């Protein structure tokens, strides 16, 4: 391979896929991770039809199109409309041909071995590629926060995960797994706006709810303290103008949607919050490196941008661990693209050249030579 | 595997931390050119002003 080919890098996210070249700060393309087919026939007469749309195109024609999302709760379900969110990456956003330049893609931890295999397939017959590599998400934003040591909370849309890492390791018998995320709390949030008076329940409706939710939402210190305050004034409440022109007042939910992730009994889910994920899962560790992660513990992912999260999380983490260890929470400002910085990072590397899958390796070995390449 | 990744990882974020090590040796150095030249200013002025006052004593 050339020296001067840089390698394109794709983040596989259940909410947004994202997408640029090795060596960029940042991505140069993010689009919703949605292929969209028409609701019923005729409609666009003039307009250019297609048998399906991708992405924005299909995000703004969500009253006619029918919106289907091939990445759900961290896992690929449906490889044609996979295969349109990769082409729609390759030729309408970043503009290039996948054969001439290698791929390195993104996925959740513990993914199923048949989804690797099937990617790998896809890469290397329908796409072509002269190579490609697989990497977890959350490894991949520990690396973009300049860690190899740490345990990251990495909180999409559709799932959370906690993954404890040493020195590159990323750990199965410590990881643990979260089925709620941004999506559950948009849900969550329509749910308590309803009960406000301000109804939500179409496709459109939620978008606005989840404008909602990424500008007034935030992660409170204190939930009590937070409730009293809102019961006692009104000072938290805020204001957002609907695409109508109508003016509503949001209250409390600013604070109660988001503190489903610490408390999942909002959702009648009885599983784990994001800090008992976080805080189980080190206690699943070695106690010798459980200090380390202590002092590395890394959020990252589109979920993770709300305020506060970071104090919350550090003071739910010193509570909860021994007093001996010196907690740290680490939330940098890029945090939403630190899965996909991480693979810039990893992709550009020199001495990283001989970790991917080669067209030859494949050719010789089919789709399992990534059981043997990528983690 | 996981080793490689670290490795090649850590020479990146070690480049990095060589990167902050040359912009706080500018600092330093500028701390370095600014106090020497106010404590060698300092200095010429004391001696030159201790010979125009050794030069009042010559008659």
């Amino acid at each position: 391979m050339d020296d001067d080919i840089a390698a394109l890098v794709v983040d596989n996210g259940s909410g947004m896929c994202k997408a640029g070249f090795a060596g960029d700060d940042a991505p140069r393309a993010v689009f919703p991770s949605i292929v969209g087919r028409p609701r019923h026939q005729g409609v666009m007469v003039g307009m250019g039809q297609k048998d399906s749309y991708v992405g924005d195109e299909a995000q703004s024609k969500r009253g006619i199109l029918t919106l289907k999302y091939p990445i759900e709760h961290g896992i690929v379900t449906n490889w044609d409309d996979m295969e349109k969110i990769w082409h729609h990456t390759f030729y309408n956003e970043l503009r290039v041909a996948p054969e001439e330049h290698p791929v390195l893609l993104t996925e959740a931890p513990l993914n199923p071995k048949a989804n690797r295999e099937k990617m790998t397939q896809i890469m290397f017959e329908t796409f072509n590629t002269p190579a490609m590599y697989v990497a977890i998400q959350a490894v991949l934003s520990l690396y973009a926060s300049g860690r190899t040591t740490g345990i990251v909370m990495d909180s999409g849309d559709g799932v959370t995960h906690t993954v404890p890492i040493y020195e590159g390791y990323a750990l199965p018998h410590a990881i643990l797994r979260l089925d709620l995320a941004g999506r559950d709390l948009t849900d969550y949030l329509m749910k308590i706006l309803t009960e406000r008076g301000y109804s939500f329940t179409t496709t459109a409706e939620r978008e606005i709810v989840r404008d909602i939710k990424e500008k007034l939402c935030y992660v409170a210190l204190d939930f009590e303290q937070e409730m009293a305050t809102a019961a006692s004034s009104s000072s938290l409440e805020k204001s957002y103008e609907l695409p109508d022109g109508q003016v509503i007042t949001i209250g409390n939910e600013r604070f109660r949607c988001p503190e489903a992730l610490f408390q999942p009994s909002f959702l009648g889910m009885e599983s784990c919050g994001i800090h008992e994920t976080t805080f189980n899962s080190i206690m699943k560790c070695d106690v010798d490196i459980r200090k380390d992660l202590y002092a590395n513990t890394v959020l990252s992912g589109g979920t993770t941008m709300y305020p506060g999260i970071a104090d919350r999380m550090q003071k739910e983490i010193t509570a909860l661990a021994p007093s001996t260890m010196k907690i740290k929470i680490i939330a940098p400002p890029e945090r939403k693209y630190s899965v996909w910085i991480g693979g810039s990072i990893l992709a550009s590397l020199s001495t990283f050249q001989q970790m991917w899958i080669s067209k030859q390796e494949y050719d010789e070995s089919g789709p399992s030579i990534v059981h043997r390449k990528c983690f | 595997i996981a080793s490689t990744m670290a490795k090649d990882v850590r020479q990146f974020w070690s480049n990095v931390e060589k990167v902050v090590q040359f912009k706080q040796q500018s600092r330093l150095e500028e701390k370095r050119k600014k106090a020497l030249d106010l404590h060698l200013d300092f200095i010429v002025g004391q001696t030159e002003k201790y010979s125009d006052l050794l030069s009042q004593s010559l008659n």
